[PDB]
């Protein structure tokens, strides 16, 4: 029901062994700036480099933010994708470097694949088998402890290793209850009570679920995604409990914290011990920085030495300047925003200005995004608007035209209510000229 | 039990594992 | 923080309960106990029979007769509403605990739905530390975690997709636009433009001054690239 | 005695209005349903976080050798009193003594696990090592030997 | 307000009344200028009195607006 400024951006549109189509994906034009763009991501799903930077360089509204929603979209949500603008990283708890520090760790995406064998039952049979004892003694000796296990169209009945007694004892679990077991751990949970005992009695606190279906013993491949940062601030972070250390942590609001080069090390080495285990894998990730011209010359240099790290996912950066002074300098006057050193290290893209057919070719697809007719008069009109002071002043213009005809009783929108909203709402030229 | 002696088969089974009124009210 | 609070989420919570004034409570202790228990509206008595946890519940609680409390089946909490008004003779000062209300009426077993307004500032503080209610209130709420809000983006999703959470879009005012820098503005040329971004008027009576943060004069103290995506007034 | 009670009834319905009116700004029934946890439960939890994640705690429990070894320096000057000054626990303080109290039993039961840092830099016990190491001698004679 | 002449705590008729200690109200006689007077208190203020540690011949203040003991 909501229509943001790149609802219509569904992909980059290009085809196998191809290039980019005239318009597809919401796209139109701009076929140098799709492809590249189509490049990069292969080069990123490559997942076998690290700090390979490209700049989205162009003037304003010419599609920098929608390709690099793009990228997003045509990676998928299953690739990590950190989303930031450069004014974000000046903090007031932390130093600039470690936010950026925290966003390129945050970048870096680990997928943890593991298979569960588990038995889940109700209990129905609870019954030691006696055995003779080794060492005799005359006492009573059991060698497996045997369980009895229903579920929907599944029945069991089980040996287990002695052991499990005490996970019962801790469980405590009883006949009629429902069960997590664990076919090489030899863990126990209790969960339940079955639903086929909630009628015995009128009143329970407990929470009665209803009894496991399939066969008892169920195979599962569960996945979870999860980012460097997230690790790195469980393992910054107390427990939390009722020992002291979570006393003093409730106490004093937990602020950022500049974690140590250690922890970060420790982190990065039982990642990869567990990877080497071969039950992980590493995503690198897309960290896209908008408006990277807002970033100190401390941040730039601190990307200088951040882009050499081993470990690093590809950043994308976009800037609408041309030639200004980057910002904690007095007279360095260079490309774009970003300083001269920077600039080495990184790959420039150019995004073209529009035509007057892509205008009108990108406001038709738009008014399709909203749910809105458009005459033909209405739409060349439109264009010619934009086309004399601006795509997206025309494109917010859409939407009170839209309430306008509505207004009308009208579904269809008629140059009179383009005009009607010209007169209502100023552009930025008529506004400047006043 | 410590003179080799086995323990009693209810309490066996419960260790591996693991009538009156008393509070009675009513409003006047 | 200030664009979430201008968007609210209406989400609705399905409660069942049971509540009545308990007439008499007879327990039996050996093994486990078992007992009766009798609870009455103003049109309704029934006796139910209780189970061990609940019994626990109802000696940790300590509820005499002619108290009125409430019990959630899902869960068995036991909550003292109060006492009636008949025992209210029976002492010359009283505590801070005690309470004197109505005993309830029609059936002892109700099911009933809240609709709640919270704003997504208020979901992320409560969801980023353990005690962020206060903060809601206190301001000292710090800079939340971006996965967090990236999690609540996910969370009232899921509850939107199930049906259980509607979305209410504000207005957001921002008196004296000139007085923000120019960060502010190339943060907000992007942050107007996220799926949940609310709709932002601005009012300024500046004209043609010095952008803060910058060394030139603007046409109304602010980039042109947000006014590129603003229209005038 | 009728006229005390009348004066007593309305002022137990005052009280008894003014309390029945407490409300608050979210029930602990809101904050449990923006607070809970979606549907996760230890069904699909993964195990491989209680290795992957580490707190605090844990850390400093599992590397007892290091912190043992490298805690050498204790405080030069201390005042024992100062210990119980600070957080107000003192006989003659402001504090109720039934409060006082209670918190000195909750912090009697507990547990800190920093316990050994404490022990540590509050005296440098020498260890088993400094018999090697005091007598140069006996240096000699470890590295001959 | 006054000062405490005598204190008898009294448990319920029935033991089966109650939980535990099954303690009933109790009875304090304060003593002022112009009299006294023999209260009936819940036994949480009884509670607070235990809390506040008052002996026989304290002097007492009490508020039925809350239920807290000086
Ligand atoms: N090639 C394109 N295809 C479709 N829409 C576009 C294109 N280029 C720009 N737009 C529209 O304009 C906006 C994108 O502008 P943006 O990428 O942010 O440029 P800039 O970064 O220079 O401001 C989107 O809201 C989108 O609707
Ligand atoms: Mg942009």
């Amino acid at each position: 029901t909501r229509t943001a400024a790149h609802t219509h951006i569904k992909g980059l549109g290009l085809d196998e062994s191809g290039v980019a189509k005239r318009v597809e994906g919401g796209f139109v034009g701009q076929i140098e700036a799709r492809e590249a763009c189509g490049v990069i991501v292969d080069l990123i799903k490559a997942k076998k480099m690290s700090g390979r930077a490209i700049l989205l360089a162009g003037g304003p509204s010419t599609g920098k933010t929608a390709l690099a929603l793009a990228i997003s979209q045509e990676l998928g949500p299953k690739v990590p994708f950190c989303p930031l603008v450069g004014s974000e990283l000046y903090s007031v708890e932390v130093k600039k470097t470690e936010t950026l520090m925290e966003n390129f760790r945050r970048a870096i995406g680990l997928r943890i694949k593991e298979t569960k064998e588990v038995y889940e039952g109700e209990v129905t049979e609870l019954t030691p088998e006696d055995a003779e004892n080794p060492l005799g003694g005359y006492g009573k000796t059991i060698s497996h402890v045997i369980v009895g296990l229903k579920s929907a169209k599944g029945t069991k009945t089980l040996r287990l290793d002695p052991t499990i007694y005490e996970s019962i004892q801790r469980e405590k679990v009883s006949i009629g209850d429902v069960i997590y077991i664990e076919a090489n751990t030899g863990a126990v949970k209790r969960v339940g009570r079955s639903d086929a005992y909630a009628t015995e009695f009128d009143l329970e606190t407990e929470e009665y679920v209803p009894l496991p279906k399939g066969e008892v013993h169920k195979k599962k491949e569960i996945v979870q995604d999860v980012t460097l940062h997230d690790l790195d601030v469980a393992n910054a972070r107390p427990q939390g409990g009722q020992d002291v250390i979570s006393m003093m942590g409730q106490l004093l609001k937990p602020k950022k914290t500049e974690i140590t080069e250690k922890l970060r090390q420790e982190v990065n080495k039982v990642v990869a011990k567990y990877i080497d285990q071969g039950v992980a894998e590493l995503i690198p990730g897309v960290l896209f920085i908008d408006e990277v011209n807002m970033l100190d010359i401390e941040i730039f240099t601190y990307l200088n030495k951040a882009l050499e790290s081993n470990i690093a996912p590809v950043v994308v950066l976009a800037s609408n300047r041309g030639m200004t002074t980057v910002r904690g300098t007095e007279d360095v006057i260079s490309p774009h925003g970003v300083p001269p050193d920077l600039i080495d290290r990184l790959l420039i893209v150019r995004t073209l200005p529009y035509d007057k057919d892509e205008i009108r070719t990108i406001i038709e697809r738009r008014a399709t995004v909203e749910r809105l007719q458009v005459e033909s008069s209405a739409l060349d009109l439109l264009a010619t608007m934009g086309t004399e002071t601006s795509l997206r002043y025309a494109l917010q213009l859409l939407a009170p035209c839209g309430i306008l005809a509505q207004t009308s009783n009208r579904k269809e929108i008629v140059v009179n209510d383009v005009n009607e909203a010209k007169l209502l709402f100023l552009d930025a030229k008529r506004s400047t000229k006043i | 039990d410590f003179p080799n002696a086995p323990p009693n088969l209810k309490d066996f089974n419960t260790n591996l594992f693991g009538m009156k009124t008393v509070f009675h009210s009513i409003l006047p | 923080q200030a664009f979430r609070k201008s968007i609210g989420i209406k989400i609705k919570e399905e409660t069942e309960l049971i509540e009545g004034e308990v007439v008499e409570i007879q327990i039996d202790r050996s093994g486990h106990k078992q007992g009766k228990l009798t609870i009455k509206t103003t049109d309704m008595e029934t006796i139910y029979e209780l189970g061990n946890k609940m019994i626990d519940g109802l000696t940790k609680e300590k509820v005499l007769a002619g108290d009125v409390i409430s019990i959630d089946k899902a869960s068995g909490k036991i909550t003292k509403l109060g006492r009636s008004f008949a025992r209210s003779r029976d002492y010359d000062a009283m505590g801070a605990d005690t309470r004197f209300v109505q005993c309830p009426e029609g059936e002892l077993q109700k099911r009933k739905t809240v609709v709640h307004t919270v704003s997504l500032h208020e979901i992320d503080v409560i969801n980023s530390r353990t005690q962020g209610f206060l903060a809601l209130f206190t301001g000292d709420t710090g800079e939340i975690r971006s996965e967090v809000r990236d999690q609540i983006n996910t969370k009232v999703a899921e509850w939107k997709e199930e049906g259980k959470a509607e979305i209410v879009p504000g207005v957001l005012f921002i008196d004296e636009v000139h007085m923000l820098d120019i960060e502010c503005f190339s943060f907000i040329n992007r942050a107007l433009e996220d799926e949940f971004a609310p709709i932002v008027m601005m009012a300024t009576n500046r004209g043609v001054s010095k952008t803060r943060g910058t060394n030139y004069k603007s046409p109304h103290g602010l980039p042109l690239d947000l006014l590129d995506r603003s229209i005038i007034i | 005695k009728l006229e005390g009670t009348v004066d007593m009834l309305n002022f137990l319905k005052m009280v008894n209005k003014l309390r029945c009116d407490r409300r608050p700004i979210f029930g602990k029934n809101l904050i449990d349903l923006l607070t809970k946890d979606r549907r996760v439960k230890y069904d699909k939890s993964s195990i491989i976080d209680n290795e992957l994640i580490k707190p605090l705690q844990t850390r400093v429990l599992d590397n007892r050798k290091i912190i043992d070894t490298f805690a050498v320096l204790t405080p030069s000057a201390v005042s024992l009193d100062m210990r119980k000054l600070a957080l107000g626990l003192n006989d003659d303080s402001s504090v109720g003594e039934n409060t006082r109290l209670k918190v000195m039993q909750n912090c009697f039961e507990v547990s800190n696990p920093l316990h050994q840092l404490q022990t540590k830099l509050t005296i440098a016990f020498p260890d088993k090592s400094l018999l090697q190491y005091d007598c140069g001698k006996l240096q000699k004679l470890a590295i001959l030997l």
